[PDB]
């Protein structure tokens, strides 16, 4: 009986421990994937617009092309 | 000189506990402050079963008070018999059991069971010749029952050849609308089965309906309660208070109530019914204290005594009256209902007269039966329990402490075996 008593109480701790840990853990996966995602938009967003001052650059390389002939 | 040890956990148990104190206190002629001050030897006589002697003549009670939350001792404390305790044998904690035997038997009551038992120690030391303990508590909420039962068995484990008795109040919907109060009583019960010597089956179902059907209390408080178990608890324990022939010790009580060990489970019973300040003025006779103390509606276990059979039976009368009425009238109830009593037990019914009436009545008797028909509550608890059960209702709150749903299914067996082991005997033939 005491035995018993022993285990039960070690696998209330032992539950406890493994929630706080289950949980730590979620949220840590959730923060970086959110991190990861967030920044991808953001770097793609600089992306294009970063392909818009390049075309730009054309445009104007392209006028100076047409312009002695 | 054989000490009886008396704890009392929980609310109820304290509350109980504290009430038994003041009845019989005033009953030896000892007052608030522990001074002696009655007018007949017979008070002292055998003052030492239930009272350590201190110098001045004082008389402290061997009694360990129990709880994981201070606020029922602190009534005590501030009670009107508060001083009369030892200060040291206030155990108490502060988280509280939260109506949960999980949390009584297996987490908050693990952390203060070890400062319990040193105080038990420290009483047990001090005596001649220590007979065993007696617990009050209750089994519906969560110190009492599952701190009290771990109790139980960790006393038992120290103190394996002396009597453990319980006075244990067994829940009921009329009285607590707590949901849980089944499993509690169920698990504790188990534990009872197994660790107790002797049982009073205090049933808060009877203890209701006699306040509300015969005493007319149209609101029963547990104040009302409380008065039918302290006067219950007065009449069980006089044979063990004053001098006397019969069952005038645990052990000899045992061995003449329980013929078989997990048999333990005690109906009593009180005559006259009275309500806190009636004050009546009309003694009873002998043959109205016989019929009424063996009356269903007298029964402190709500369960009908003719549904069953008695395999035992002691009976206590208190007051100056004719012991030749008492032997006569204790016969006709035996010669006129022997049908009720199993044959295969002869002279199954043991009777002892005291001298000395409770406070405020001339004359009073007390019963105590071992009867088949107790499995009746047990079926009612097995109910209640099985009608949550089936759906794990409200388990989360015990698994959350550690525990399995298999604990509770051996529980289950466990008590639905005792209300089988009784059928077996009623139907039993010579
Ligand atoms: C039938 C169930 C108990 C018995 C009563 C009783 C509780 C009581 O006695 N309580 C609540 C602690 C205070 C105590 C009493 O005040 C009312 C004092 C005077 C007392 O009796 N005090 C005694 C002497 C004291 O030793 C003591 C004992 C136990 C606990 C605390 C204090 O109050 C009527 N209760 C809950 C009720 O009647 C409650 N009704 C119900 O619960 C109903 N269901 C909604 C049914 C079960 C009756 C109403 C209050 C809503
Ligand atoms: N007869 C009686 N029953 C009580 C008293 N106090 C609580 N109860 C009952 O005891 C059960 C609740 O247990 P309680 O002792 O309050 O919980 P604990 O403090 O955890 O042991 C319920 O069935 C209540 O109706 C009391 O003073 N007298
Ligand atoms: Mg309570």
């Amino acid at each position: 009986k005491r035995e018993h008593e022993r285990e039960v109480i070690q696998k209330a701790i032992e539950e406890n421990n493994n929630f706080i840990k289950m949980a730590k853990e979620k949220l840590a996966q959730k923060m970086e994937s959110n991190k990861e995602n967030r920044e991808a938009h953001l770097a793609a967003m600089l992306e294009r617009l970063q392909e818009k001052d390049k075309h730009a650059e054309e445009v104007r390389k392209n006028k100076e092309l047409k312009e002695e002939a | 000189m054989r000490e009886i040890v008396h704890i009392q956990a929980g609310q109820c148990g304290n509350q109980i506990g504290a009430k038994f104190w003041e009845v019989i206190s005033d009953e030896h002629g000892i007052d608030p402050t522990g001074s002696y001050h009655g007018d007949s030897d017979l008070q002292l006589e055998r003052i030492n079963v239930y009272y350590n002697e201190a110098t001045g003549n004082k008389y402290v009670p061997r009694a360990i008070l129990v709880d994981l939350e201070p606020g029922t001792m602190d009534s005590v404390r501030s009670g009107p018999f508060g001083q009369i305790f030892r200060p040291d044998n206030f155990v108490f904690g502060q988280s509280g059991a939260g109506n949960n035997w999980a949390k009584g038997h297996y987490t908050e009551g693990a952390e203060l069971v070890d400062s319990v038992l040193d105080v038990v120690r420290k009483e047990s030391e001090s005596c001649d010749c220590l007979q065993g303990f007696q617990l009050t508590h209750s089994l519906g909420g969560g110190t009492g029952s599952g701190m009290g039962t771990l109790l139980i068995s960790k006393i038992r484990e120290e103190y394996p050849d002396r009597i453990m008795n319980t006075f244990s109040v067994m829940p009921s919907p009329k009285v607590s609308d707590t949901v849980v109060e089944p499993y509690n009583a169920t698990l504790s019960v188990h534990q009872l089965v197994e660790n107790t010597d002797e049982t009073y089956c205090i049933d808060n179902e009877a203890l209701y309906d006699i306040c509300f059907r015969t005493l007319k209390l149209t609101t029963p408080t547990y104040g009302d309660l409380n008065h039918l178990v302290s006067a219950t608890m007065s009449g069980v324990t006089t044979c063990l208070r004053f001098p006397g022939q019969l069952n005038a010790d645990l052990r000899k009580l045992a061995v003449n109530m329980v013929p078989f060990p997990r048999l333990h489970f005690f109906m009593p019973g009180f005559a006259p019914l009275t309500s806190r300040g009636s004050q009546q003025y009309r003694a009873l006779t002998v043959p109205e204290l016989t019929q009424q103390m063996f009356d269903s509606k007298n029964m402190m276990a709500a369960c009908d005594p003719r549904h069953g059979r008695y395999l035992t039976v002691a009976a206590i009368f208190r007051g100056r009256m004719s012991m030749k009425e008492v032997d006569e009238q204790m016969l006709n109830v035996q010669n006129k209902n022997s049908s009720y009593f199993v044959e295969w037990i002869p002279n199954n019914v043991k009777t002892a007269v005291c001298d000395i009436p409770p406070r405020g009545l001339k004359m009073s008797a007390t019963f105590i039966g071992n009867s088949t028909a107790i499995q009746e509550l047990f079926k009612r608890i097995s109910e209640q329990f099985t009608a949550m059960f089936r759906r794990k209702a409200f388990l989360h709150w015990y698994t959350g402490e550690g525990m399995d749903e298999m604990e509770f299914t051996e529980a289950e067996s466990n008590m639905n075996d005792l209300v089988s082991e009784y059928q077996q005997y009623q139907d039993a033939t010579a």
